[PDB]
């Protein structure tokens, strides 16, 4: 449809050539089927009659719509593909609605015969080759050539965009107050005309559009809000999922679990308050695709809590340049936190969550500012500035850690904001040790096959205890040790470990782990009024 | 003045880049779309289209904080993809006494190669693209025309017209040292400081009135308190805080943490035997409690307090291997810093500070100990090294460009477990 199209030069891979994969015998009904929309093809130029010797030839497969209302042509272009060159991958990266500023109008635009309106790198032609039979050897076998861009070739996507971007660009220099955004086949177009030019100004691009052979039996601006994409309902001027469903069932599979994670992931952008640990607790599948996994008990919960969020539908604004962008996060518990990010004080712009990823030990001050960091990063995509972080944490403490902290963090401006639960520091180990204080010779180690061992001590005071642990590593003993150390120990201690892993597990000062025991030693550290836990080597070290 | 090109083939079996671009904040948006599209008009720069996959990335800094920024493209990858055969069929040899002179300055010559016009064939290699905020759009798209700053096939190729341009001044002044890295020449000299301020200026411009021009202009004759010559003062560089403390009285703990950094000094001088300080800990007494000495326990302790203060040897600089830089949150804008090739065999260990307080964050500071190590290793011996930042990635890749003002990017990864390797050092 296009000579005043500028074809983009295409190559194949460095040392191949083209396809060639013989077609196989059709019903005679298709040929034919082909054949008309061949010879009407050919007739609108997408196509051409070619002559002997294109060695390179691709199968065609008339395939029929299962409604019957006319036949469809289908070329398998695999062959090619696997030989054409790699291309700017378009698409990478989506927009975000969240992002997407205030408008009036938007109406989107069915460009229609698109990839067959944009013309083909003339010598790229010979490749995309594909013979339609004659009815079993009865003739040359009535063969084509592509002229257009095939319509599922591996360039098409961005040779089309491509090509577009540069049909509009005119236009929409003349036209700073038309936005338009390209998805693949679509085109929204938006402003802050009064509908009524709005309305006289998609009827130009249109006409425009028109001018350049690309057709859009799409008139009126056809196609109205909400608008479906990527999965999103997007309304004038609001936002959300494409709603979901999380099933009800008896027994749950991992095949099952996994979109079901996937749907609530995905509800997150916008429904608060989801969490999604346990349902994920679960999936450590050891990836047995139809393992069938007994939802445990706070999966059952976890799950339903979801539903009560999910029940009830939540929406999103959208972008004022003109106005703040917040954000809040908020804890939730089990390593779990939530965010939403606004400008307004009803209506979100976005939400979501973060979880620290498996990792047996981490503190809350740790978890926020990783927390804080993906809300950066987000911002910078959606936004392209960061925004101002309104958080559960007090300077004092917050500022405190950071300069404790072995490594290197970067806070932007925040606020505090008294509402529960709040991030602090349940403890500070001791930087000296402690005068007068007992000291404990926590120790303990393990029988790496016997799978036996024992947690004791020694102190300064002659205090010795030992106790027998069956079914425990060396790394459990060496925390049940300092453990116990603790629980006999008065209100101030000294201990001294042999080992760092001890060491490192308490330094972090982790303020949580299912990990029973760390909690048991936690919740001990939190009662005494001064710990010192200090290292020394071991094997050598002491006796 | 079209040149003939000179060119560029990557190694065999070797695409080229296909790295993907940060996502910007829309000020840098907005300043690289206006630099390229100056860029686009010089004709340095040109729109692609989709036949290009490539991509090197590329950043908005600030140069020296003025109005403007800079455009930096990181062309790490390319580099790999190329100027490893470019370190070859190009290699530009390093002056192993550079780090001998008194006074090193560094000027930024980059600006030299936008003239030479770029490979055609290459030029796709180097395609960039200036993102779009929430990508409600297609990233904006271009590829050098002419040799590309942060390129190493850039100095690799003007390394002809350097050497001319710097001749009949590497004669009048015979004693100075020149080196290129990149796009910056490291001029060293063992003149008093005015002088070499004034030979740097000599040569800045005798290189000017040549074509080569020098932004190296820091400041006029007014002083608002600007931070001066980027002089290094390699004569200077030492090092030997392997400090134990020298106290009035020792505790139980005391020897127990010394005995204790004394066994990391272990790998790294096998010569340091405690038993003699450690046996004064076989038994389970207090912490607090001071407890002077024991037998060879003083010569083990005042023996030690040598052999660490007299450096390793076998430590040699392997010029096969890559240098692997390791750095440390030390405390109140402190932070001590390694440079090996293989573990406990430094080549140089160091420290960094700023003026701690009210004004300095630890990101700012690292983006700095950083480009001061990177420095130091490019004059030593002439080459970046490898930096394992004790940093969150994530947090690191959103500011490093904040304070960032190398026209170079090493090669850096993250470290999450840093041990008390922070105490011994
Ligand atoms: N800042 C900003 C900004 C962002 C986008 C536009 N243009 C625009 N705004 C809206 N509300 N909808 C549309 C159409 C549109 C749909 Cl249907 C779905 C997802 C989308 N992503 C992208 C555009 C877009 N375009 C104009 C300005």
């Amino acid at each position: 449809p296009i000579s005043p199209i500028e074809t983009v030069p295409v190559k194949l891979k460095p040392g191949m050539d083209g396809p060639k994969v013989k077609q196989w015998p059709l019903t005679e009904e298709k040929i034919k089927a082909l054949v008309e929309i061949c010879t009407e093809m050919e007739k609108e130029g997408k196509i051409s009659k070619i002559g002997p010797e294109n060695p390179y030839n691709t199968p065609v497969f008339a395939i029929k719509k299962k409604d019957s209302t006319k036949w469809r042509k289908l070329v398998d272009f695999r062959e090619l593909n696997k030989r054409t060159q790699d291309f700017w991958e378009v698409q990478l990266g989506i927009p975000h609605p969240a992002g997407l500023k205030k408008k009036k109008s938007v109406t989107v635009l069915d460009v229609g015969d698109a990839y067959f309106s944009v013309p083909l790198d003339e010598d790229f032609r010979k490749y995309t080759a594909f013979t339609i039979p004659s009815i079993n050897n009865e003739t040359p076998g009535i063969r084509y050539q592509y002229n257009v861009l095939p319509q599922g070739w591996k360039g098409s996507p961005a040779i089309f965009q491509s090509s577009m971007t540069k049909i509009l660009e005119p236009f929409k220099k003349q036209n700073p107050d038309i936005v338009i955004y390209q998805y693949m086949d679509d085109l929204y177009v938006g402003s802050d005309l009064e509908i009524g030019q709005h309305r006289t100004k998609i009827e130009e691009l249109r006409q425009h559009l028109l001018r350049w052979g690309l057709t859009t039996p799409d008139k009126k601006h056809q196609k109205e809000p909400p608008f479906l994409w990527m999965g999103y309902e997007l309304h004038p001027d609001k936002w959300t999922v494409q709603p979901i469903v999380l099933p009800e069932k008896d027994s749950w599979t991992v095949n099952d679990i996994q979109k079901l994670v996937g749907k609530l992931n995905w509800a997150s952008q916008i429904y608060p308050g989801i969490k999604v640990r346990q349902l994920s607790k679960l999936l450590r599948g050891t990836k047995a695709l139809t393992e069938v996994i007994p939802l445990t008990e706070e999966a059952e919960l976890e799950l339903a809590e979801n539903r009560e969020i999910l029940k009830e539908p939540v929406h999103g604004v959208y972008y004022d340049p003109s106005k703040d962008l917040i954000a809040e996060i908020q804890k939730q518990g089990q390593g779990q936190w939530t965010y939403q990010i606004y400008q307004e004080p009803f209506k979100n712009l976005k939400t979501g969550k973060y979880a620290r990823m498996r990792g047996a030990h981490t503190n809350d001050v740790k978890q926020l500012t990783e927390a804080v960091q993906k809300i950066t990063t987000e911002s910078i995509v959606i936004w392209g500035k960061t925004p101002k972080f309104k958080l559960p944490i007090q300077k004092e403490t917050w500022e405190t850690w950071w300069t404790e902290y072995w490594q290197a963090t970067w806070i932007p401006e925040w606020e505090f904001v008294n509402t529960p639960p709040l991030v602090k520091l349940w403890y500070q180990l001791e930087k000296e040790p402690i005068v007068g204080a007992e000291t404990f010779y926590v120790d303990g180690a393990a029988n790496r096959e016997t799978k036996l061992g024992k947690a004791g001590y020694v102190t300064n005071k002659g205090r010795q205890k030992v106790v027998p642990l069956t079914n425990t590593t060396n790394q459990k003993t060496e925390l049940q040790a300092i453990y116990l150390a603790l629980q006999d120990s008065g209100l101030e201690v000294n201990i001294v470990t042999d080992s760092q892993y001890a060491l490192g597990i308490i330094q972090a000062q982790p303020d949580k782990s299912e990990s029973e025991l760390v909690n048991q030693i936690i919740e001990q550290l939190i009662k005494k009024e001064k710990v010192y836990l200090a290292w020394v080597p071991a094997h050598k070290g002491i006796g | 003045s079209p040149i003939e090109t000179v060119p560029v083939k990557l190694k065999p079996g070797m695409d080229g880049p296909k790295v993907k671009q940060w996502p910007l904040t829309e000020e840098k948006i907005k300043a690289l779309v206006e630099i390229c599209t100056e860029m686009e008009k010089e004709g340095k720069i040109s729109k692609i289209g989709p036949e290009n996959p490539y991509n090197t990335p590329v950043f908005a800094i600030k140069k020296k904080d003025s109005t403007k920024w800079r455009k930096l493209v990181d062309f790490r990858e390319l580099n790999k993809r190329t100027q490893d055969f470019w370190e070859v069929q190009l290699g530009i040899p390093h002056p192993a006494g550079l780090k001998k002179k008194k006074s090193v300055t560094v000027l930024d010559v980059g600006d030299a190669y936008f003239s030479v016009p770029l490979d055609e064939d290459f030029r796709k290699y180097t395609a960039f693209t200036i993102p779009s905020i929430n990508n409600e759009t297609p990233g904006i798209r271009y590829q050098y025309n002419v040799l590309p700053q942060g390129w190493k096939g850039s100095p690799a190729i003007f390394q002809s017209s350097m050497t001319k341009i710097l001749e009949p001044f590497k004669k009048q002044n015979p004693d100075i040292v020149i080196y290129q890295y990149m796009d910056d020449l490291y001029v060293g000299s063992d003149l008093e400081i005015g002088q070499h301020r004034t030979k740097i200026e000599e040569l800045r411009q005798h290189l000017l009135r040549w074509g080569l021009t020098t932004p190296d202009k820091k400041h006029q004759k007014e002083p608002p308190f600007l931070w001066m010559g980027y002089e290094l003062h390699p004569d200077k560089w030492t090092v030997q805080p392997i400090v134990l403390p020298e106290k009035d009285s020792w505790t139980v703990n005391d020897i127990q943490k010394l005995v204790g950094k004394l066994n990391w000094a272990s790998q790294i001088y096998p010569g340091i035997k405690v038993r003699q300080l450690s046996k004064l800990l076989r038994g389970t007494k207090a912490l607090t409690e001071v407890i002077p000495l024991t037998e060879e326990a003083e010569l083990e302790l005042a023996e030690n307090r040598e052999i660490l203060k007299e450096p390793v040897h076998g430590v040699y600089y392997d010029p096969s291997k890559d240098l692997i830089a390791e750095i440390q949150k030390q405390g109140q804008g402190q932070w001590t810093y390694q440079i090996y090739q293989e573990p406990f065999k430094n080549l140089k260990t160091g420290k960094y500070a700023r003026m701690r307080g009210a004004h300095t964050n630890d990101v700012k500071q690292l983006t700095e100990a950083v480009q001061k190590i990177t420095t130091e290793s490019i004059v030593i011996w002439g080459k970046t090294p490898k930096f394992k930042l004790p940093i969150q990635k994530e947090t690191w890749e959103t500011w490093w460009t904040e304070y960032w003002q190398a026209t170079w990017i090493p090669e850096w990864e993250f470290v999450n477990t840093p041990p008390l390797v922070k105490l011994w050092y």
